[PDB]
Formats: structure tokens, sequence, C-alpha cells
């Protein structure tokens, strides 16, 4: 019942990165999977909700997707103002609530 | 003795044989029986029965809060409030209802349905509601002069807070069936959409969201048939306690 | 007409103007037990007005987050006056019950609660194997709550609770509801101390919300015993 | 009461500008269903209805022969055999809440009367290869009361069965049938009980003793063979001369237990705590067709 | 076909067509 | 649409209520969440409260200490935290669920809670 994020996510002269979270039959294989950036003192942002969808205002780049569990999402950029700390979230069944990852993108 | 001959279906153990077995206790006298209070001998007794219909299937509403929608005022006319899935031999809002639960056990039905709303809001709120309901072949009506169409009913809330929306029988055949199709010819029985028909107006000193709450029966020209076993319950492994056998 | 009714019972009588109607379960009147049902040969006790009249239990109350309050009877009057003395007394007993149930608010509130009497509620335990327990189920004149009103806290649906015996009490429409029951059993009397063949279930399928000034609003249960017979005479039980 | 034997027909209707009548405007509130008919809602047309309602009787609707008890045991010498195993025997307290088909539509009801008719079927297959062949063995069956004790061996002087109810028979042969009577000391049987059973408080909630049928006794009356086999017999139980009393809410929630009504929801929906029924994504979503 | 003395040894009764709804529809004193 | 909490700084062992406003919707149709973020740790889901306020949801972490609230005619979220310790040292923020769980599209600006 945890989500399992990769702690860095180097590589920004303007690459695509991908962004990992791992979940089991609790949270991921039958949840929506939502991705939030967050910077250090703004609230946290939405990106990403029922593992593909975006926001409106969010730009056609964070494409994000899932297949089964290990939803993935990808940046194309890697831009100055990309720099955050991306999150992944879901709802579990077993613990009855939601689970946040928790990684940070360098 | 007689001559006789055995027939195919000789020796055999059919569930539905109904015939008459030994007595394992001879000359055994069943208690007496006395009067007890709602007896039941058919079963179209009790569907006929209302039950409240679990219209708000969203992740938003849990438990108890999945059995009620919330009205609000619009600043919008002509606005769709909510669609009900009219599938009874599928699983929607209508599943786990008295009719739907009691049909689920067969795999025909035939008859009118009958649709309740009961307005669960302030004394001084207002409004006016038109429900309607759309034979199959299209798609669900999303805006309202496309709904009034078919068969509605406009009702304003008053002293009597509870309006019924017939589902009539309109079919092609005698029966419909279930198939696990939903868009099935034989199986699709049309939509049910709620609009606002003129708003809801409730005083600054009333609660801005009101409560409908909605209940489904059948009417006495309702019928099943061809028995089934239910998939509303199962079990992969034996229960808890198993003694001694 | 049908909004105004007033019950008579004994030495005590409620009025009330903002009504709906009165339930009869299964459409029946409680009666007294007749000569080809009875089983116990001594003769019963029958205190009529001593017994047959209103009592009232300790009026809870309702706030947000609310979930729904249920009573055994006769568990619930089991020591309240000369009808609790009665069951105390004697081994079998046999009542129909009349029940009243009070909820007043102001005409800028909402809320619709669910008056039902179930039949042999056998109640269930959540996430356990262990059947509930003797102090679990029975609660006295206070009653208890319900851990899971979705599942009328047995594994079936509230929603389907409408085939028994039950009434709305939605505030914009009336304040009051009353059903009459028989007796339910398959015996026909019991021991008054094991067993309950009712339970009357009040639960908030609406909530209660305003915007005026909150108040407090309790919800209020008044019981009356009907044609109780009392058989088995013998010393008294705490 | 009537008598209803087909479905209702439908009148012809015409246009209603009715003052002061109003058909569909009803009261939940009172507790009654909203007597609306079909013809005051819409025009209708003239509809002789020839539809029947004999398959929904209670009647119909539970006399059927399900499986109640399906019990394997091993058919050999049991000298080194220690544990609490079937030997050539086993004793079932026959109820109808270990199988959840029958458990869940018998749960309909708050009381039910009938006479239960009572079928065993009994299959054999040899442990191992070295397949021989299956033995037309003779089984017997006795029935002993709840309050009365029971054979502890095979070879038991129990199984004389002096007045104890017994039948005998063979593999080979169709399944056995007997008919058991409504044996309750009430008028019905409590499908549901919220009670104790006993006096010292402590008694098992739910389960009146007086609603259990008895024992059901079996065993193998050959004597072992060289070689082992396994045996299953499949109780099968349907009811007859039905009444039943007070329908009730359908069991949503997987059961749990044969002894309580104690419940615990599926992971997720349908048929969990949060939600029975399964999620759509608003209230105007509609799973519909398009073109 | 019953040549059994006992009469719960009986075949189903599957004749028995009568039924009240309003027991439970109305069960309103009106 | 609009959302504002208020509170923060407090001694070791003490409580405090929360008490996010918000004003640019309904209010009584929508989940309201709280998310504390705990310099030095990441985001963490604290609680959550039904429409009806009959069903709530309590981070297993926090065990007892916490306790949501809502008032739909103020249209008011509050915690109510009790029996703090220094490691519930957090930024608050309140977000509001869009019809599905975990689905935070609008959040408050975060009040500082210093144990």
């Amino acid at each position: 019942s945890v989500l399992t994020q990769p702690p860095s996510a180097s590589g920004t002269p303007g690459q695509r990165v991908t962004i990992s979270c791992s979940g089991s039959s609790s949270n991921i294989e039958y949840n929506y999977v939502y991705w939030y950036q967050k910077f250090p003192g703004t609230a946290p942002k939405l990106l990403i909700y029922k593992n593909n969808q975006r926001p409106s205002g969010v730009p056609d780049r964070f494409s994000g997707s899932k297949s089964g569990t290990s939803a993935s999402l990808a940046i194309s950029g890697l831009r100055s103002e990309d720099e955050g700390d991306y999150y992944c979230a879901a709802w579990d069944d077993i613990l009855s609530g939601v689970v946040f990852g928790g990684g940070t993108k360098l | 003795g007689v001559p006789t001959y055995l027939l195919p279906g000789s020796g055999q153990f059919l569930t539905t044989d109904d015939h008459s077995s030994a007595p394992a206790l001879p000359c055994f006298n069943p208690t007496p029986e006395m009067h007890i209070p709602g007896q039941v001998r058919n079963m179209l007794e009790v569907v006929q029965v209302e039950s409240m219909m679990e219209i708000n299937n969203t992740e938003s509403a849990v438990g108890m809060e999945r059995l009620k929608v919330d009205i609000s005022a619009l600043t919008d006319v002509d606005q769709l409030l909510f669609n009900i899935p009219l599938d009874i031999q599928l699983d929607g809002p209508l599943r786990n209802t008295l009719v739907g639960n009691i049909s689920r056990y067969y795999t025909h039905w035939s008859g009118s349905l009958e649709m309740t709303f009961m307005f669960c809001g302030s004394f001084m709120a207002a409004g006016k509601l038109i429900l309607c309901y759309t034979p199959p072949g299209g798609s669900c009506p999303t805006t309202r002069e496309t709904a009034m169409l078919g068969t509605h009913i406009v009702w304003d809330f008053g002293l009597q807070s509870s309006v019924t929306l017939i589902i009539p029988w309109i079919s092609g055949s005698h029966y419909r069936m279930f198939n696990n199709d939903a868009k099935s010819t034989n199986a699709n029985v049309g939509y049910v959409t709620c609009f606002m028909q003129t708003n809801l107006i409730v005083p600054s000193e009333s609660s801005d969201t009101c409560s409908l709450i909605g209940f489904i029966a059948a009417k006495d020209d309702f019928s099943l048939r061809l028995m089934r076993d239910s998939p509303d319950i199962g079990q992969l492994d034996h229960l808890h306690a198993a003694e001694a056998a | 007409s049908d909004r105004v009714l007033q019950l008579k019972l004994g030495n005590s009588a409620i009025v009330t103007q903002e009504a709906a109607n009165y339930c009869c379960a299964y459409g029946e009147w409680p009666n007294y037990l007749p000569d080809h049902e009875a089983v116990a040969i001594d003769k019963p006790t029958q205190p009529e007005t001593a017994t047959d009249r209103f009592y009232t239990l300790k009026s809870v109350k309702w706030e947000t987050g609310s979930t729904g309050w249920w009573w055994k009877l006769p568990d619930a009057l089991n020591n309240i006056g000369m009808f609790g003395q009665n069951v105390q007394h004697h081994y079998l007993y046999r009542s129909g019950f009349l029940i009243h149930v009070q909820c007043n608010a102001t005409k800028f509130h909402q809320g619709a609660l669910l008056v039902v009497a179930i039949p042999e509620h056998q109640r269930g335990a959540h996430n356990t194997n262990t059947s509930p327990g003797f102090d679990d189920i029975m609660k006295g004149e206070e009653g208890g709550t319900f851990n899971h009103p979705y599942v009328l806290d047995d594994g079936t649906s509230l929603a389907c609770a409408t085939i028994f015996p039950h009434q709305w009490i939605n505030l914009r429409t009336n304040n009051s509801a009353t059903i009459v029951l028989p007796w339910m059993n398959a015996a026909p009397m019991d021991f008054p101390l094991r067993h309950n063949q009712w339970t009357l279930a009040i639960i908030p399928v609406v909530p209660l919300g305003t915007r005026t000034t909150s108040s407090m609003v309790p919800i209020t249960v008044s019981i009356a015993p009907m044609c109780c017979e009392f058989n088995g005479l013998r010393h008294a039980i705490t | 009461e009537s008598i209803i034997k087909t479905a209702t027909d439908t009148v012809k209707s015409e246009i209603n500008a009715e003052l002061g009548v109003v058909p569909s405007l009803n009261a939940v509130e009172t507790g009654a269903t909203s007597n609306t008919e079909p013809e005051e809602a819409i025009q209708t047309r003239t509809v002789i209805n020839q539809h029947g309602v004999s398959e929904t009787l209670v009647e119909n609707f539970l006399s059927r022969a399900a499986l109640v008890s399906k019990r394997s045991f091993e058919y050999k010498d049991h000298t080194s055999s220690t544990a609490r195993a079937d030997k050539n025997f086993f004793k079932w307290t026959i109820n109808t809440r270990s199988f959840v088909q029958l458990r869940r539509k018998l749960e309909l009801f708050t009381y039910l009367r009938f006479d239960a008719e009572i079928t065993i079927l009994t299959t054999v297959a040899v442990n191992g290869n070295t397949y021989v062949g299956l033995p037309d063995l003779t089984l017997q069956a006795m029935f002993v009361p709840t309050g009365a004790l029971t054979p502890e061996k095979q070879d038991s002087f129990h199984w004389q069965s002096g007045s104890n109810a017994s039948v005998f028979f063979k593999i080979s042969d169709p399944p056995a049938r007997i008919t058991i009577p409504f044996m309750c000391i009430n008028s019905a049987y409590s499908v549901f009980y919220d009670g104790f059973a006993g006096f010292e408080k402590n008694g098992l909630y739910g389960i009146n003793p007086a609603d259990t049928i008895g024992n059901l006794c079996v065993r193998i009356v050959n004597e072992h063979q060289p070689v082992g086999f396994t045996v299953t017999v499949r109780v099968y139980m349907k009811p007859k001369h039905i009444k039943a009393w007070a329908p009730r809410p359908p069991r949503t929630l997987p059961y749990m237990s044969i002894a309580n009504a104690n419940y615990k929801g599926k992971e997720r929906a349908p048929n969990a705590l949060s939600a029975i029924i399964g999620n759509r994504d608003s209230v105007k979503t509609m799973p519909h067709n398009i073109v | 076909i019953n040549f059994y003395k006992d009469s719960y040894a009986a075949s189903a009764s599957k004749q028995d067509f009568s039924q009240d709804p309003s027991k439970f529809t109305e069960p309103v004193v009106e | 649409v609009q959302l504002v909490e208020s509170g923060g700084g407090l001694v070791k062992p003490g409580g405090l209520r929360l008490s996010c406003a918000a004003s640019g919707f309904t209010f009584s149709t929508y989940i309201m969440t709280w998310v504390r973020q705990a310099p030095g740790r990441g985001l963490e889901w604290v609680s959550s409260i039904s429409t009806s306020s009959v069903y709530t949801f309590y981070a297993d972490s926090l065990k007892g200490r916490f306790t949501i609230s809502r008032d739909n005619a103020k249209n008011s979220v509050y915690l109510q935290m009790n029996s703090l310790r220094a490691d519930d040292t957090a930024v608050y923020y309140c977000a509001r669920e869009e019809g599905f769980r975990a689905y935070n599209l609008y959040w408050g600006q975060g009040t500082l809670v210093t144990v």
C-alpha cells in the first residue's frame, strides 16, 4: 500500500526525462494516478489526472501514462522553471486514504 | 407383474424434480400453524415496493451519500441535473433495489416501472424540475429541448414533496432479456434524465443545496421469467465455521 | 385531516399537528392471544392501563456526522414503570408496540429521517469473525448508534429497508412518524430478556442542514406497548 | 387477498384537464408506495396482458434442490492416520448457511416454514497411478437430532439405529432421497434471531437450536480395502410446502461466516462497504450508444 | 402420485395464486 | 476556487485548529482534504471529510491526534490537531477534491504550524 518514486531525475539540458511511480493492486492497478509538482513555497500544482489528462493551463508537455502499474510522467524541455519536486498520488483501498510517492527532479 | 421399460432420464437427479419422496420421520405432527404478520406468496408483491436508487455512483459519494443527489441554484437555464441508466439486468443506480435484486434472479422481465422522487429540501425552498424518459434508439439527451420530446413530467415542489415518473412498457417484444450486452435491442430500456424546469430558489437563511431521493418500484403489470443464480452473491472458498463437514 | 392526529393510550396522550399518517405493520393491528393459539395454560395477567401507555426515551440529538440510532424492543422498555415490572416478574410476555418519533425544526431546515421497524434485526460485526457480544446488542433505554448505516449493520442494503414497516420524517413536510407494530414472532409468547422481536432504527438519509443560527435538534421516541399479556409469574430478576 | 394468475390489463386513457386532482403527486413520507397508475400519467391504449405470475411464487422461487453440504473423506485403513481427520465417516450439523446461493435466497424472509427434501450424491476416486477400478460401496446416512450423541467410530455400535432414522444406499444407484418434515418447535423457522439461546448471558448470538434440524452421520458400511480411495458426499436440500413471512433486504456484502451476519465488503466497488454499486464519472454520465 | 402415508411427503404446492400486495405497499390506516 | 487557512506556532504537546474557509463554490458538494509539507519530508496527505461529514479518513501515520471537521453553513473546514509533537511542524494546505479521490485542483495558500 505504498507508492515508490525515484529520488532524483537529473538530465536538464533540454532532454525528455521520465519520472516513475511504483504501486500495487491496492492503489495504482485499479485507481487513477495523479501527478503534482511542488515548489518550496507554492501550493502543489496538479499536472496530470486520471493517468493521462492535463488540466487547463498546463502546456502540451507533461504527458503522463500508466501500464497496469508503473505510472510514468514525461516532461519535454527541462527548462529553468521545470526544476521542482514531483509527486505521484493515488487513492489506496487497503489504507482507505491517499498516498504520495516523493521525488525531486534536477 | 407389470411389463415395464425404462426411459431416458431414468435414475437422474434433476434439481427441479417436483416429486414425492420417502418420509424420514413417520407419524410426525408439525407445530400448529399460527398467524404471523406479513406473509408472502409471490415475489411480485415484493418488487412493487419502493426502494432507493443509488443515483450518486460517484467516487465523491461515500456510503449513505450515494443515495441522494444534491440540487443547487444555477446561473444558466435548462440545465441537466443527473442521468439514470435504466439497465435493470446490469449494475447501476437500479441494481441494489428490491425490484432490481429480485429481477436479477430471473432472465426475462416485462411491465411498467415506477420512479418516485422526494424533495428533501427546506420548506422555504422552491423549484420546478422535469423528469424525462427516452425510449431506446439514440444517445442520452443532453439538452432539455431534446428530452422534452419523450415521456416526461414537469413537477413543482410544494406540500406534496413527491412525484412519480411512470416508465411505460414500450417494447417490441413481450419481454426484455439479459445477455450482458447493454446496447442490445432486446435489453436496452432507454434513459431517464432530469433537467431544471425553472430553477431552485432558496432564501438566504435556508441551505442553498437541497437533495432529492429517488425511488424505484414496479407496477402490477410487471412479471419475470426463467430463474437464474443471482450474480449478486458468490464465494471463492468455504466460510469461516466448518463444523463438522 | 391526516396531518392532525391524537393517540390516547392509558393515562397518556400525544397530539401532533404536522403529521403524515400512521403505519400499521403489514396492515395489522395488535390483539390479544386467542385460545386456538395459546400454549401456556396458566391465566395471563393483562395489565391494561398500567402497561399500555406511552413511555418516552432519552431523546438523542443529531448534528453533522450523525449515522443513526436504534432501540431494541422490548429491551428498551424492560426497566420502565409497570411494564418493566411485569417483565421482571414474569417469564413470558406478548405485546404489540405503538411507536411515535418526534423531531421539530424550523421552516429553514432540511433533513429526512428514515424511521424503520426491523423484525429480528440480527446485527453483525465489521472485520471480525467473532459474533457480536451481549453488551453489543443489549443497550436498554439508551439504545445504540449505527457503525455502518449504509448496510444496516448486517451486510444488507439500507436502500431496500422500505419493505420493513417504515415512515419518513421530512422536515419540510411533517415532524412526527408513527408505526403500529403487532406481535411478530415464531412463538405465541417469548422470554423478554434474551430476545428482541423489533428494532426501531432512525437513520438520517438526508443530513440536517440550514443557514440560520444553529439549535440543538433532538429526536424523541415514545413507545406504547399494546395488548400486553404476561405469563409465568415468579420472583423478579435484575 | 385476491387471486392473481396473470399480470393486469391496461385501459385506454384520454386527455386530462383535471383541476384539484393530482395522480402523480404522492407522499413517500407516509410509508406508502405511490398509487399512480400508467393510465393517469400518460395516454394509454387497451392492452390485454396475458403474462403469468407463476414463476415468482415463493414455492417456485424457493423449491429448488441446492447444495448445502459437500464433504470429502478418505476410505482407507486409519490405524496410523491420527488426526481430526474423518476416518471412514463424518458428522454434519445440518444448516443452510455454508453455501451462499441458497443462504442469500433463504435470507430474503424473516420466517420460513417448509419441509426439507434431502438428496445425497456420492462419488469415489482412487488415490494413486495404479488405477484398478471404482468400487460399488454401500453408505449409511443416519439422522440424529441436534441434542443426541453421535457415533465416534465407523464400526461403532451406534450405527445399529434402533429408532434413529437411517438410510442405506449404494454408489451405483440413483442418489438417496428422503423428506424431513417441518421440525421446528415453533410455527416457523427463524432465519434471523436477534437474541441469545441461553439464560446465562453467554450463549451464541443469532442462532437458536430450535431452528437447526439435526445431525447427519454418514459412514461407509464396508470395511476398508487393500488400497485407498477418496469419497465425496454432496447433500442437496429442496424446500417444499413453503410459507414465507416478512421479506427482508438482500445481502449485499459477501458473507464471512456461517455463524453470524458479520460483514466486510470487497476491496473496491461493487459490493464494497464504501460503495455497493460500481462507480461512474458523474451523475450526468451515461454508458450509452452514440450512433 | 403419492403412495406415502404422510402428507408432508407430497410434492410441492405450485397452485397458490392468492396475494395481497397492499400488505406492504399501503400499510397506512386509510 | 478560493481557500484561506488560519493557524500556527505553539508549544510541544499543545493543540490548535486550522479553520480553512472557502468562498468560490457551493462547498456542500465537494470533499475537502488537508495536506502537510513537513520541511525536509515530502508531501503527505493528512485527512479528508465527505460532504455529509459522516465519513472521515485520517492518514494512518497520525493515529487519533487529528479530528477533521466541516461546516457547510459557514463554508469552512477545520483540523483541531491534538497532542502536538515537534514532528508535526509543517505547512498545512487545504484542498478541494474535484469529483475523484486524490484529484485536487484547487489548493489553499498554506499555514505554517511550528511546534
